[PDB]
């Protein structure tokens, strides 16, 4: 048995979404035994449904499930930002082995479009003594996930020694990402100021550092 | 002279002038053939050899189990199934265990349980078919007349020695002509197919130990078996499935059956291997002997004139015959040894008879040894050998699944 | 209360072997089926293996072609996964998982009934195993001096993941933001942990950052001050 | 409630004393008027401080084999190895003559010796009746859900479950059952299996309980328990075979592993297992007389449960025709008496059949609490009606050679 789920589902707060789990080389017992797991960003999976439709105690009544002889489905009613997670279905591959579906990424849309709290740090005195320099640009609390990071020297854009992270979600349902600029101590002293221009939803947040 | 010392010795006397003499040659047995105006010949079946044996079935006597798994079902949910039941390298058994609310079932009753284990054989025995044609009988001949005591047990140089001969009888060659030099030749018309019925017999091989078993017994062995040259049938014979108070099922191997097979084989005819050929130490062979070309080498010799000396004390064989070994001081050889038994030394009227027909000294040199066999009468007599004043006289006086037994 | 804690994860060479361990507590361990589940970086959950109460039943996913052996020590409340002939295909977070649902039906945890009712209700945090050739490097720690205020600790160039970041051995939990690591073009990982501390709090006392990298076996504690 | 699911289940109905026979793999459900239903089972029989008696060799090996022969009338043949107790010898008479190396024809003396060594051995152990311990498990009906049928963890803190230990030196026990009072156990440990005529046999990590007379009749080489270190084997001839070959030598060959033959002879003997130094037994009975005097009904003073019940599981028929019912209580008026009965007509609600679980009760004062009861319904159609009033739940039911002796 092979279990297939939609790659992604979108929903707005207060709305209802249904995630399907369909099988190949599967039967009615496959769906009778489906269990559903919620995996929030950076968290361990949590059992939401077992035996196709049974909800464990502690799991919110906003989660319900249905099953037929051809598929199993999970329904989330009254969508909340905390529901943003990856959902996996699971059942038997054979009489003795289990298999998970590929997973469904649920996005909760329309949250407050907040600007990022950009904080740029210059290379430490300890790092420069070891003949190395790393500029740390921290991009925290922002919605949507889409960003652009631009490094500058005085006003000039830098593209070499640039390492930008893909935005990862926090507990407060807001995105977070970091950017690192590696230079030599002599390269750092060559410029008057160093800029970190972060373009989010059209607005650009600029934080600057100087060697002197 | 090879029959001298054998307890199972038969003395056959063919009709005077007659051409044929019927003999039964057994293993561990010996035949002394005597005929008027003919030399005394000793004939013995030495070895029975079986060739080109083919494998029929192999039985496992020591096994080992691994990769054991189980599958269970709740009551009324049908029979339990493991994918290993469709694997011919696995031994499985279905049982019924108590199931309920504490065991994982919504119903109370006997639930199906199946246990499987991968079977592997460590030590095996092999049964071989015997084709009647691939069977060879080796017969040994030895003529009386000359030969000392040292020739009774000698099988080196029978090709160059005229007194001793080797004969090979097969169903495809049941006849033979044995060249005996001066004694002429002995014809052998034998019945190899009516000796031991090998169509109902198998050749069993264990830990370098061999037997000749009945085919019906071999097919009734309670052990895992595989055809010819593996897929084991009846693996359950070496595998034990223990049921534990209707809760679980454990599988364990039954140890080496080597000892149990050895004790079952008590009654079967034992055999040995000579490389690829199988050696047998049991069975008879019926032969008809041609006396036509058999002649007396030394009938033209003159009587020995010089003195004789007993090298050994005349000894009584198991059958009452006397064996006499003498040394000849004369150089007039080849000559006829004067030998006889006497009750009264005045007349020297011969009593009893000579087993060794025409005893002769062959060498022309002095101090030559020679051996003769006499059949004395019952009671007191004198072994008087030689002629005249120098004759030597010695006083004599006569008088489950056990194998069935083949 | 009920917890599962995995151990034994780290850097392993291709073709190498590793033994994962899991410590269970707060439940009748000996009576429960236990499972191993894995998740490759940026990929989905993949079921690996399960074991019954006495170990008479051990089942494996198709990709574990006899290379892994699941085992347990009931009196020690421990679960194991012995892994041999590891490849890059096996790089993942490995989770120790309890089947809490089966316990409600079969409290012995013995019977391997076909297609039985189950539910993976308790999960460990997972242990990272990396099937990467060579590598293994210790990480350097540098204090990111403060300019309402913000200070942090920079942990650059290390292999493999993860890194446990703390402040004052656990005394500072408010304001602590451990940023996710970046896979550089060099192959090494690098992250930062910024803590929002008030302006007046700076001159009073100093704060140390607890950095630990288990596969390299190096622990570094350094203070941040301007 | 531990007997629920056991096929070898006995229902005894007792008065102060009740006589029970506790077998391994068996379970006894004791019932008495105005008394709670108690489930009693003999769980483990353990034998301690076993001592070695005799060890039998089942796999041997022979080496340094030599022969000595004599001509007829030249006396008996002698080898210096005949005076060595590590050697197995046999004197025979072979045909000798002029071809064999003798001047006389007759039966000559021949002796063959071989050094005996044991590869694998089995050991028999004596069982003292005093060094024997019986473990009995108790479980009371009334409360307890389905999950308590198989639970042996905290019986010390749980009033419903109890562990009893019976030895010949302590054949009596008083089992504290909390609110249910206590159960007295006057047992007969010495007349359970007669261990004076039994031995403990150990093979290749396999154990049995064999008759002493059978063990002393084993056709195998043996050495005494006291014969520690280098052992002297008696009856070496059992594993050694002397085949007649010729006039000067006689072949000697070992008989091979008897492990399989001993295993097949042991078919009939009671199998056992080892728990370190102690020997575990999974067979035998234990006769007990139970004191009902101090046994009381916890919940006789409780009021009837007023709130609604819900079936957690579908009522199931046991092997003996009884019904097991598991219910959830939504009320907080607990501790209370569970209203349970069978009915043929719902208008009158006249009770039919009977209850196996005497005085079914809800103990917890909290809502959504689970509980399990056992009913004995009448033959044919009936209704499992539990609860009172409008909220009562109803479920339709229908009944109907050295082989070991
Ligand atoms: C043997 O029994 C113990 C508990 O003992 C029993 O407890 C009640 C249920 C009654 O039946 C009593 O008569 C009896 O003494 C089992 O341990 C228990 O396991 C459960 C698992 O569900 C634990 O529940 C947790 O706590 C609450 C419920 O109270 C839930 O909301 C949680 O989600 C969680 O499930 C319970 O705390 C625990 N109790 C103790 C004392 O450990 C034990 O599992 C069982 N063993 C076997 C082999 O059956
Ligand atoms: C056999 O006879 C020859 C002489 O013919 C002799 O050299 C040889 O030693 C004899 N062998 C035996 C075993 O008697």
């Amino acid at each position: 048995s092979v279990l297939t789920q939609p790659v992604s589902v979108s929903g707005s707060p207060g709305q209802s979404i249904t995630i399907s789990c369909t099988g190949t080389s599967s039967n009615a017992d496959t769906y009778n035994l489906v269990s559903w797991y919620q995996q929030r960003p950076g968290k361990a999976p949590k059992l939401m449904i077992y035996e196709g439709t049974k909800r464990p105690s502690g799991v919110s009544n906003r989660f319900s499930a249905s099953k037929s002889a051809t598929a199993a489905s999970l329904t989330i009613s009254g969508l909340q930002p905390e529901d943003e997670a990856d959902y996996y279905c699971c059942s038997y591959a054979t009489s003795r082995t289990l298999v998970f579906g590929g997973g469904t990424k649920l996005t909760v849309v329309g949250q407050p479009k907040a600007a990022p709290s950009v904080t740029l740090f210059p290379p430490s005195s300890e790092e420069l003594q070891a003949n190395k320099a790393t500029l740390v640009c921290l991009i925290s609390d922002f919605y949507p996930g889409a960003v652009t990071v631009a490094w500058k020297a005085d006003s000039s854009p830098v593209k070499a020694g640039v390492e930008t992270t893909t935005p990862s979600k926090q507990s407060n349902n807001k995105y977070a990402a970091s950017s690192y600029l590696s230079l030599t101590p002599e390269q750092w002293k060559s410029h008057r100021s160093y800029s970190c221009q972060v373009t989010h939803e059209g607005s650009t947040v600029e934080k600057t550092v100087a060697p002197t | 002279i090879r029959c001298i010392g054998v307890s199972n010795r038969d003395f056959v006397e063919g009709m005077s002038g007659g051409t044929w003499v019927d003999v039964v040659l057994e293993h561990g047995g010996c035949v002394t053939v005597m005929a008027q105006d003919k030399p005394t010949v000793d004939i013995e079946l030495v070895t029975t050899t079986v060739s080109n044996m083919a494998e029929v079935r192999s039985y496992c006597y020591e096994a080992s189990i691994s990769d054991m798994a189980s599958d269970s079902r709740c009551p009324t949910q049908g029979e339990a199934y493991l994918d290993k039941q469709s694997d011919t390298q696995y031994v499985c058994k279905r049982t019924l265990v108590d199931r309920g609310w504490g065991n994982g079932c919504g119903l109370f009753g006997k639930g199906s349980l199946v246990t499987c284990a991968k079977f592997a054989c460590s030590k095996k025995m092999t049964g071989k078919s015997i084709q009647p044609e691939n069977l060879e009988y080796r017969i040994m001949l030895s003529v009386h007349g000359s030969q000392h005591s040292g020739m009774i047990v000698n099988d080196t140089g029978h090709e160059t020695d005229e007194n001793r001969a080797k004969v090979e009888i097969t169903p495809n060659s049941p006849r033979a002509e044995a060249t005996l030099g001066g004694f002429g030749s002995l014809g052998l018309d034998c019945e190899p197919r009516t000796g031991l019925d090998f169509s109902d017999l198998y050749y069993l091989t264990m830990n370098n130990k061999h037997w000749l078993v009945h085919k019906e017994w071999f097919h009734d062995i309670p052990l895992p078996w595989h055809a010819g040259a593996p897929h084991w049938n009846n693996k359950e014979a070496l595998v034990e499935f223990k049921d534990a108070h209707a809760k679980r099922q454990t599988v364990v191997v039954l140890g080496s059956q080597e000892g149990a097979v050895h004790t079952a084989l008590a009654g079967a005819l034992e055999a040995e291997m000579d490389g690829a050929k199988g050696r047998l130490s049991s069975g008879h062979l019926k032969c008809r002997l041609k006396m036509d070309k058999l002649r007396l080498k030394g009938v033209s010799y003159s009587l020995c004139t010089a003195a004789f000396t007993f090298t050994k004390i005349p000894a009584e064989t198991l059958h009452g015959t006397v064996t006499v070994e003498v040394q000849y001081a004369g150089t007039d050889g080849p000559c006829k040894v004067p030998a006889q038994m006497a009750v009264d030394m005045q007349t020297l009227t011969p009593v009893g008879r000579l087993i060794t027909a025409n005893p002769v000294i062959t060498e022309s040199t002095e101090n030559s040894k020679m051996m003769l066999e006499l059949d004395p009468p019952f009671g007191d007599s004198y072994i008087v050998i030689g002629v005249g004043e120098k004759k030597i006289t010695h006083h004599w006086h006569r008088s489950g699944w056990s194998h069935p037994q083949f | 209360e009920v917890q599962l804690v995995e151990s034994g994860g780290g850097l392993v060479r291709p073709g190498g072997s590793l033994r994962l361990s899991c410590a269970a507590s707060g439940f009748s361990y000996s009576n429960h089926w236990m499972h191993w589940v894995r998740q490759a970086p940026g990929k989905g959950l993949v079921w690996v293996s399960r074991i019954n109460s006495d170990g008479s039943t051990r089942n494996y996913a198709d990709f574990v072609k006899g290379r892994f052996t699941i085992s347990r020590d009931n009196a020690e409340n421990t679960l194991y996964l012995e892994m041999n002939s590891l490849t890059a295909d096996d790089t993942a977070v490995y989770y120790c998982v309890r089947d809490g649902v089966r316990f409600y039906y079969d409290s012995t945890g013995y019977y391997p009934d076909s297609f039985f009712k189950y539910g993976m209700d308790v999960w460990g945090q997972g242990t990272t195993v990396t099937v990467s050739s060579a590598s293994t490097k210790g990480p350097s720690v540098f204090p990111l001096a403060p300019s309402t205020a913000a200070l942090g600790c920079l942990v650059k160039d290390y292999f493999p993941e993860p890194v446990t970041v703390s402040w004052n051995s656990g005394a500072l939990t408010s304001g602590v933001h451990t940023f996710p690591a970046v896979l550089q073009s060099s192959g090494l990982y690098s992250l930062s942990s910024v803590v929002t501390v008030p302006s007046s709090s700076l001159g009073t006392q100093t704060y140390i950052c607890n950095v630990n990298h288990k596969p390299s076996n190096t622990k570094v504690d350094k203070r941040v001050e301007p």
